[PDB]
């Protein structure tokens, strides 16, 4: 288990999604497209595609210290998102989960039934029509 | 370079390309000759089964099924193709060890990994917290999850799945007069189990309803012609999951067995394994087995538990669906073991790279 950890961190610093996440107190996005992590621009943050899947990281200062981070690592899986993306979704976050040392706490968002710490990250929530094409290559 | 997805079932092949939504070969794990090819001439050799209950036996036999699958059936070279496989979970050491040692030395992979056949189906739904149920055709197992990570002393295993339910229905179709013998047969048998069986919501008011009147009655015509009626016999197959005891199996239901693997877990996360029932394999896809399943947790479960059944529509293949959308990720094969690192450290090496 303790080499099973090795690994996955080493897996996890080949992401460059991570490089710079979780630094510094605030809300950071990610958008899978074609299982792929891109990160969301700032002006486009609180909007999510309804056929799509994000990865949320919500850096904060937990009671227990202000002086240090904590995480609550969310992926939110829209209405009509396929399944590429919502498992691409799902094993990403673990991936961010171990780049920070297990710290994250996972939390799975689903469209229109987002968990009060979620909701919580924006004042705000907006949804969109549309979203990213799929990147399964469809099997006739 | 497409990676490959393998999928070895107890009774059925999944093989692809990662990154398709659905195995492009879907074959039986049957040598006589391999998968459709020995079903015809079937009257010459003998037909064993190389992965019985989910664990692979024989590796002679396992070995002809691999270079069926990646000459005969996806026209493969596999010196040029990482490949993942995917195995039983509690899989030994050796058994994983073995698995390298053929596709290293045997087949000349350049990459390989071996995955947990519910992992990847909890991936496949979108989830990293969760309690998979997934039956096939040689073996049913409960394997909780969380947080990406499965629970091995939680797991628990039951060698009852679609193929003793196929020769269940095949002995009770016989008090109707019918009589399924040959081999031929027995797939008409896997058809009608296929089709016409459900998983009734209150077994002993179906048993009343079916001797009450003719309206759970189906049809079903047979190639030849012949146009059968089946009755009870439509939920009697499929009750063996919850009742053991019809095959004469002294064992806990599919209900009980999922419920006991959540009791096996800390009681932290047993909140967020009543919500993510997940099913997978083929025998999940009776209907109406969500519906019991709830039912049969909530009676179990504290009355204030929220309980969830998770039945993908395409969880027959959601095995290989989780492995197609992992083997995508540039991540994941990194921990993948390469021929030069086989080359130097030997077939023990699965163990320190393959989780
Ligand atoms: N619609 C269905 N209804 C009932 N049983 C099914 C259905 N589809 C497939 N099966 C059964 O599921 C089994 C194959 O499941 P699979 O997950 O491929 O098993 P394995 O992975 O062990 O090969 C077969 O025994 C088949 O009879
Ligand atoms: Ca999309
Ligand atoms: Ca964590
Ligand atoms: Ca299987
Ligand atoms: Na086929």
């Amino acid at each position: 288990t303790e080499l099973e950890k090795k690994v996955k961190l080493e897996a996890s610093q080949h992401e460059d999604a991570w490089k710079g996440a979780g630094k510094q107190v605030g809300v950071e996005i990610w958008r899978i497209q074609q299982f792929k992590v891109v990160p969301v621009p700032k002006k486009h943050h609180g909007s999510f595609y309804t056929g799509d899947s994000y990865i949320v990281l919500s850096t904060y200062h937990p009671k227990t210290n202000p002086d240090k981070l904590a995480y609550d690592v969310h992926f939110w899986l829209g209405a009509f998102t396929t399944q590429d993306e919502a498992g691409t979704a799902a094993y990403k976050t673990v991936e961010l989960d171990d780049y920070l040392g297990g710290l994250p706490v996972q939390y799975r968002e689903v469209q229109g039934y987002e968990s009060e710490r979620f909701l919580s990250l924006f004042p705000g929530l907006r949804i969109l029509d549309g979203g990213v094409e799929t990147g399964f290559h469809h099997v006739e | 370079t497409t990676a490959l997805v393998c999928d070895n079932g107890s009774g059925l092949v999944k093989a692809g390309f990662a990154g398709d939504d659905a195995p492009r070969a879907v074959f039986p794990s049957i040598v006589g000759y391999v998968g459709d090819e020995a079903q015809s001439k079937r009257g010459i050799l003998t037909l064993k089964y190389p992965i019985e209950h989910g664990i692979i036996t024989n590796w002679d036999d396992m070995e002809k099924i691999w270079h069926h699958t990646f000459y005969n059936e996806l026209r493969v070279a596999p010196e040029e193709h990482p490949t993942l496989l995917t195995e039983a979970p509690l899989n030994p050491k050796a058994n994983r060890e073995k698995m390298t040692q053929i596709m290293f030395e045997t087949f000349n992979v350049p990459a390989m990994y071996v995955a947990i056949q519910a992992v990847l189906s909890l991936y496949a739904s979108g989830r990293t917290t969760g309690i998979v149920l997934d039956s096939g055709d040689g073996v049913t197992h409960n394997v909780p999850i969380y947080e990406g990570y499965a629970l091995p002393h939680a797991i628990m295993r039951l060698d009852l799945a679609g193929r003793d339910l196929t020769d269940y229905l095949m002995k009770i179709l016989t008090e109707r007069g019918y009589s399924f013998v040959t081999t031929a047969e027995r797939e008409i048998v896997r058809d009608i189990k296929e089709k016409l069986c459900y998983v009734a919501l209150d077994f002993e008011n179906e048993m009343a309803t079916a001797a009450s009147s003719s309206s759970l009655e189906k049809s079903y015509e047979l190639p030849d012609g012949q146009v059968i009626t089946i009755g009870n016999e439509r939920f009697r197959c499929p009750e063996t999951l919850f009742q053991p005891s019809f095959i004469g199996m002294e064992s806990a239901g599919i209900h009980e067995t999922t419920y006991n693997s959540i009791m096996k877990c800390d009681i932290d996360i047993r909140k967020d394994l009543y919500a993510n029932n997940v099913m997978s394999g083929g025998t999940t896809m009776y209907p109406g087995i969500a519906d019991r399943m709830q039912k049969e947790i909530t009676a179990l479960a504290p009355s204030t538990m929220k309980i969830k059944i998770i039945a993908p529509p395409e969880r027959k293949y959601s095995v290989w669906i989780g492995g197609s959308i992992l083997a995508s990720l540039s991540t994941f094969q990194q921990m993948w073991i390469t021929k030069q690192e086989y080359d130097e450290a030997g077939p023990s090496i699965v163990h320190r790279k393959c989780f």
